[PDB]
């Protein structure tokens, strides 16, 4: 078992990152780094514990021996923006890690909440999807509670994130609420409680139905 | 890094008794070993284990070794002991052999002999090809020091001269040899080419002629 | 007399396992008892024939076979066994009739900064035949363009150096193996 | 250049059978160390197979018994026979060249096996009409209850790229999964551009384009 | 009966590699300890690397290590060091020689030394190109005449010259080479015979240069 530490980490645009793998017990200088960005291939960046293979630019730097070991990244770039991997080498089993996701930095950002009634033609079918947005937020700890009459729901929504944005590093969120036709038609109101960083009280979308 | 040093040069006179000494740290914990070598010949193993000798070495070759200092002591020397000699020990701390600078041992006394200088004109083989070499070789002198100059008529030449180092030959004496590149054109041109051999202030003079 | 037994057990230092060696062993009497009495093997297991039984058989020829690997190899020197070890560097054939004996070698093998004695075969195009010895260097060409023995990408020693340090697991420390094969 | 192109993922029963491929270009598969790697939806990295130039295979113990690694010499191809599948072998596969220690320093792009035992059914678009917003509008569309992954979605066929949010699917107790695509658009632009998500679902040959429009 | 020959040095570039080996024959190999000692032209000995009876390598000069892997194979009575990441430091001619003595010897002995010692072979380290040499007869010109050979412009070291396939040594002088300026050797070989005997018996002097594979016999005879 390969005990990689952290499973999250946030940094800037030219910081120095430390990433922590540790063993079980000690296996030389057999170690290797990886570093996988989301949809694409892992890429090779460091072999021997402290190898920088060829091309990889000098940000990165492999040390450690023994028991623990480190991936020291000099200056952070944009590029360097990934989930980094280390692996056991010389050994059966070619153990990895389970991954240190490195993420961006910003300011805190409020999400722009919108919330949707299930619409006309999803009724006819027997079946009401309530859907929360949470637009273009950081950090991605959020909070959706679902309000059916002041009723917390717990047991029928489901949620979705999406990875951090390209340009302004935020996140979005998507909450669904599945309920049927006629338990949809028994109740008036319905809310989604969303609680943040960015918001100085939980602010809440609401919608009756039956009126427009 | 365990590391062995010896005299660079010993000078004894022959009949006497010649000392190389081996230093190095605590080298009389460890066993020593001496080795002779000749001009272009290997080398040959004279003493081990301190004070030991392979069969066929005469009885005039012994050694010691104590504290920090390790000697070959070669009694009754004859001018053939003039050789190569270097000590050897084994590092068992850094697991590496070892061997000292090395001892030149020069026996004094030896004979001031006149260079034999032989020339020979450039071949009929080489003048066909378009190129002219003279060839000046030196040998059985002593000591091993000359300074070769060439002559065109009785003007001197510079241009086109290769000289070797003095080497030593078997018998303790030194040879050379000296290449002069010329042209076709200018070895017909002069009516004849000297090669002047300069040692100890005697001038040994040879030349040749075209054809 | 007496066979020289001593001699490869308790040699000064052990031959790569690629540069296995071997000494041939033939016109003594062997005792076994030395052996089996010992309390300082950490692997003695014994294929066709009974550890104990040995001093009343006699072999044509015996051959003691010496190298030293990880402690995490020497199960690969046994009949049918595959990797790094068994198929690029000592193989021993699936009816082999003898004895391996290991044992832990750290004390000996094992230098701080990196030892540079022992090594092994990383790099072959096949598997060795039992009782098979390659001293190659050749460099090995794993890519589709040749090599003309220059290093490079797709261009490999064959050859690896353990790096025995004290610090290393009882996995990765030397072990010091000697093969005793009988006919 | 230097490329590994695998294929052959696609949708499977549990407990049934598939074969991936895996040609090299630039590297020689039979004198390297060539192994298999996936990575479940989700998670890290994970070990499966290697192959050593010499021929001996080794596996791991998740696979051990059930996955078979092989190579085709004249064709320069690496193989990964699987067989009696079950629902946590759903990963990315990438066949990759070891530099004998252990890294793999060539990688392919993955090709995607999906082991369920679910049924293939095109999926129900719903609009998410717009209401009020508050300085930009915001709809979307609901893709719902489909299987499997995954679906594509455009809006007005790719004319409407900038504030689109298309969100990862959920998996439903149902077994179905459902996503959300969504984007924010001006607020007067509301009762003058037409706003058409375009969802494609290749399992079930399902192309639906779905006209979003304010709620009345 | 105990001789230590050895091949495979010759022209290498920088960067290279080169692989020596020293054959033995006379004594029973798998007893003694191996060894291999270079020599830079005009050095002193340094001491390469060395291999127990068992092949158990045993240590290496500080400049070599990590670069050079020595072996041995006691079935072909053999010694072997393959040489990799060559540099011009390493230009020198590379002894083979045995052990007597514990330690690495077959048993539990003191310290005998190296005992025979091989001819050695010469490594050159260097980006230039091989050429073989051109010969021309050095005719005497008329007790004794002096006659020879004229092995020019070569590269590199070194090259053999005997006479009459080796029948004639007496009076036979090889001088060193000369390093031209231009970067080749040049060698010359003289040969003192009577003055009456030139018509008798034929002069033809042999030269080698293997790392170019040029043999060439030449017949010296006086010139019109
Ligand atoms: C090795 O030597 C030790 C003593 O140094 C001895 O007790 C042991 O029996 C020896 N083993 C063999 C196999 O000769
Ligand atoms: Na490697």
């Amino acid at each position: 078992v390969m005990t990689q530490s952290p499973s999250f980490l946030s940094a800037s645009v030219g910081d120095r990152v430390t990433i922590t793998c540790r063993a079980s017990q000690g296996i030389s200088s057999y170690l290797a780094w990886y570093q996988q960005k989301p949809g694409k291939a892992p890429k090779l960046l460091i072999q021997a514990a402290s190898t920088l293979q060829s091309g990889v630019p000098s940000r990165f730097s492999g040390s450690g021996s023994g028991t623990e070991f480190t991936l020291t990244i000099s200056s952070l770039q944009p590029e360097d923006f990934a989930t980094y991997y280390c692996q056991q080498l010389n050994s059966y089993r070619y153990t990895f890690g389970q991954g240190t996701k490195v993420e961006i930095k910003r300011t805190v950002a409020a999400p722009s909440v919108f919330i949707f009634p299930p619409s006309d033609e999803q009724l006819k079918s027997g079946t009401a999807s309530v859907v929360c947005l949470l637009n273009n937020f950081y950090p991605r700890e959020a909070k959706v509670q679902w309000k059916v009459d002041n009723a917390l729901q717990s047991g029928n929504s489901q949620e979705s994130v999406t990875e951090q944005d390209s340009k302004d590093s935020t996140y979005s969120l998507s909450s669904t609420l599945t309920l049927s036709k006629a338990d949809y038609e028994k109740h008036k109101v319905y809310a989604c409680e969303v609680t943040h960083q960015g918001l100085s009280s939980p602010v809440t979308k609401s919608f009756n139905r039956g009126e427009c | 890094s365990y590391e062995l040093t010896q005299p660079p040069s010993v000078s004894v006179a022959p009949g006497q008794t010649a000392r190389i000494t081996c230093g190095g740290n605590t080298i009389g914990s460890k066993s020593v070993h001496w080795y002779q070598q000749r001009p272009g010949q290997a080398p040959v193993l004279v003493v081990y284990d301190d004070s030991d000798r392979p069969s066929g070495i005469p009885e005039r070759f012994s050694g010691s070794n104590s504290g920090n200092t390790a000697t070959l002591t070669i009694s009754r020397v004859e001018a053939g002991d003039e050789a190569d000699y270097y000590c050897q020990v084994w590092d068992s701390s850094s697991d590496r052999v070892v061997f000292g600078g090395g001892t030149k041992l020069t026996v004094l006394g030896q004979p001031k002999a006149a260079p034999t200088v032989t020339l020979f004109p450039p071949s009929s083989e080489e003048l066909q090809a378009n190129k002219a070499t003279l060839v000046c070789l030196i040998s059985d002198f002593y000591p091993g020091a000359v300074t070769v100059a060439w002559k065109a008529d009785s003007s001197p030449v510079k241009a086109g001269v290769e000289t070797t180092t003095p080497s030593k030959q078997s018998n303790n004496k030194y040879a050379a040899s000296s290449y002069l590149s010329l042209t076709p054109e200018q070895w017909k041109s002069h009516r004849s080419y000297s090669c002047q051999v300069t040692h100890e202030g005697s001038t040994v003079e040879k030349t040749v002629a075209p054809t | 007399n007496l066979c020289p037994f001593g001699e490869v057990f308790n040699a000064t230092r052990f031959a790569s396992v690629y540069a296995w060696n071997r000494k041939r062993i033939s016109n003594c009497v062997a005792d076994y008892s030395v052996l089996y009495n010992s309390a300082s093997f950490s692997t003695f297991k014994c294929y066709g024939v009974s550890p104990t039984k040995l001093n009343d058989l006699c072999f044509t020829n015996v051959y003691a076979d010496s190298f030293v690997i990880r402690g995490d190899e020497v199960r690969q020197i046994a009949p049918g066994q595959t990797g790094k070890i068994a198929d690029y560097n000592y193989k021993l054939p699936d009816d082999f009739t003898g004895c391996v004996i290991a044992w832990n070698s750290n004390n000996l093998d094992s230098k701080v900064g990196g030892n540079y004695n022992y090594l092994y075969r990383l790099f072959r195009k096949s598997n060795l035949k039992p009782f098979e010895r390659d001293i190659s260097t050749e460099i090995y060409q794993a890519g589709s363009t040749p090599c003309n023995g220059v290093e490079g990408f797709n261009c490999y020693f064959p050859l690896q150096s353990y790096g025995f340090q004290p610090t290393n697991g009882v996995g990765y420390q030397p072990y010091r193996v000697v093969v005793l094969s009988f006919e | 250049e230097v490329q590994l192109l695998e294929s052959g993922g696609d949708l499977i029963q549990p407990g049934g059978s598939l074969r991936l491929s895996c040609a090299a270009s630039g590297v020689t598969v039979s004198s390297n160390y060539m192994s298999w790697v996936r990575q479940a939806p989700g998670k890290g990295l994970e070990w499966v197979s290697i192959i050593y130039p010499g021929g001996s295979t080794f596996y791991a113990d998740s696979v051990k018994g059930r996955f078979t690694i092989s190579r085709d010499n004249s064709k320069n191809t690496l193989y990964l026979q699987m067989h009696s599948l079950r629902a946590e072998d759903t990963a990315v596969y990438y066949c990759a060249r070891d530099l004998g220690s252990g890294d793999m320093d060539v990688w392919g792009k993955g090709t995607t096996v999906t082991v369920s035992s679910a049924s293939t059914k095109g999926p129900s678009v719903f609009p998410l009409a717009p209401s009020s917003s508050g300085g930009t509008a915001a709809l979307g569309c609901l893709v719902k209850d489909y299987f499997p992954e995954p679906v594509t979605v455009s809006w007005n066929s790719g004319a409407l790229t900038s504030g689109v949010h298309t969100f990862p699917a959920v998996l439903q107790s149902s077994g179905l999964y459902s996503l959300s695509s969504v984007v924010t658009v001006p607020s007067s632009s509301l009762g003058t551009q037409t706003y058409i998500c375009n969802v494609n679902h290749k399992p079930s040959n399902t192309k639906v384009d779905k006209k979003v429009e304010p709620k009345s």
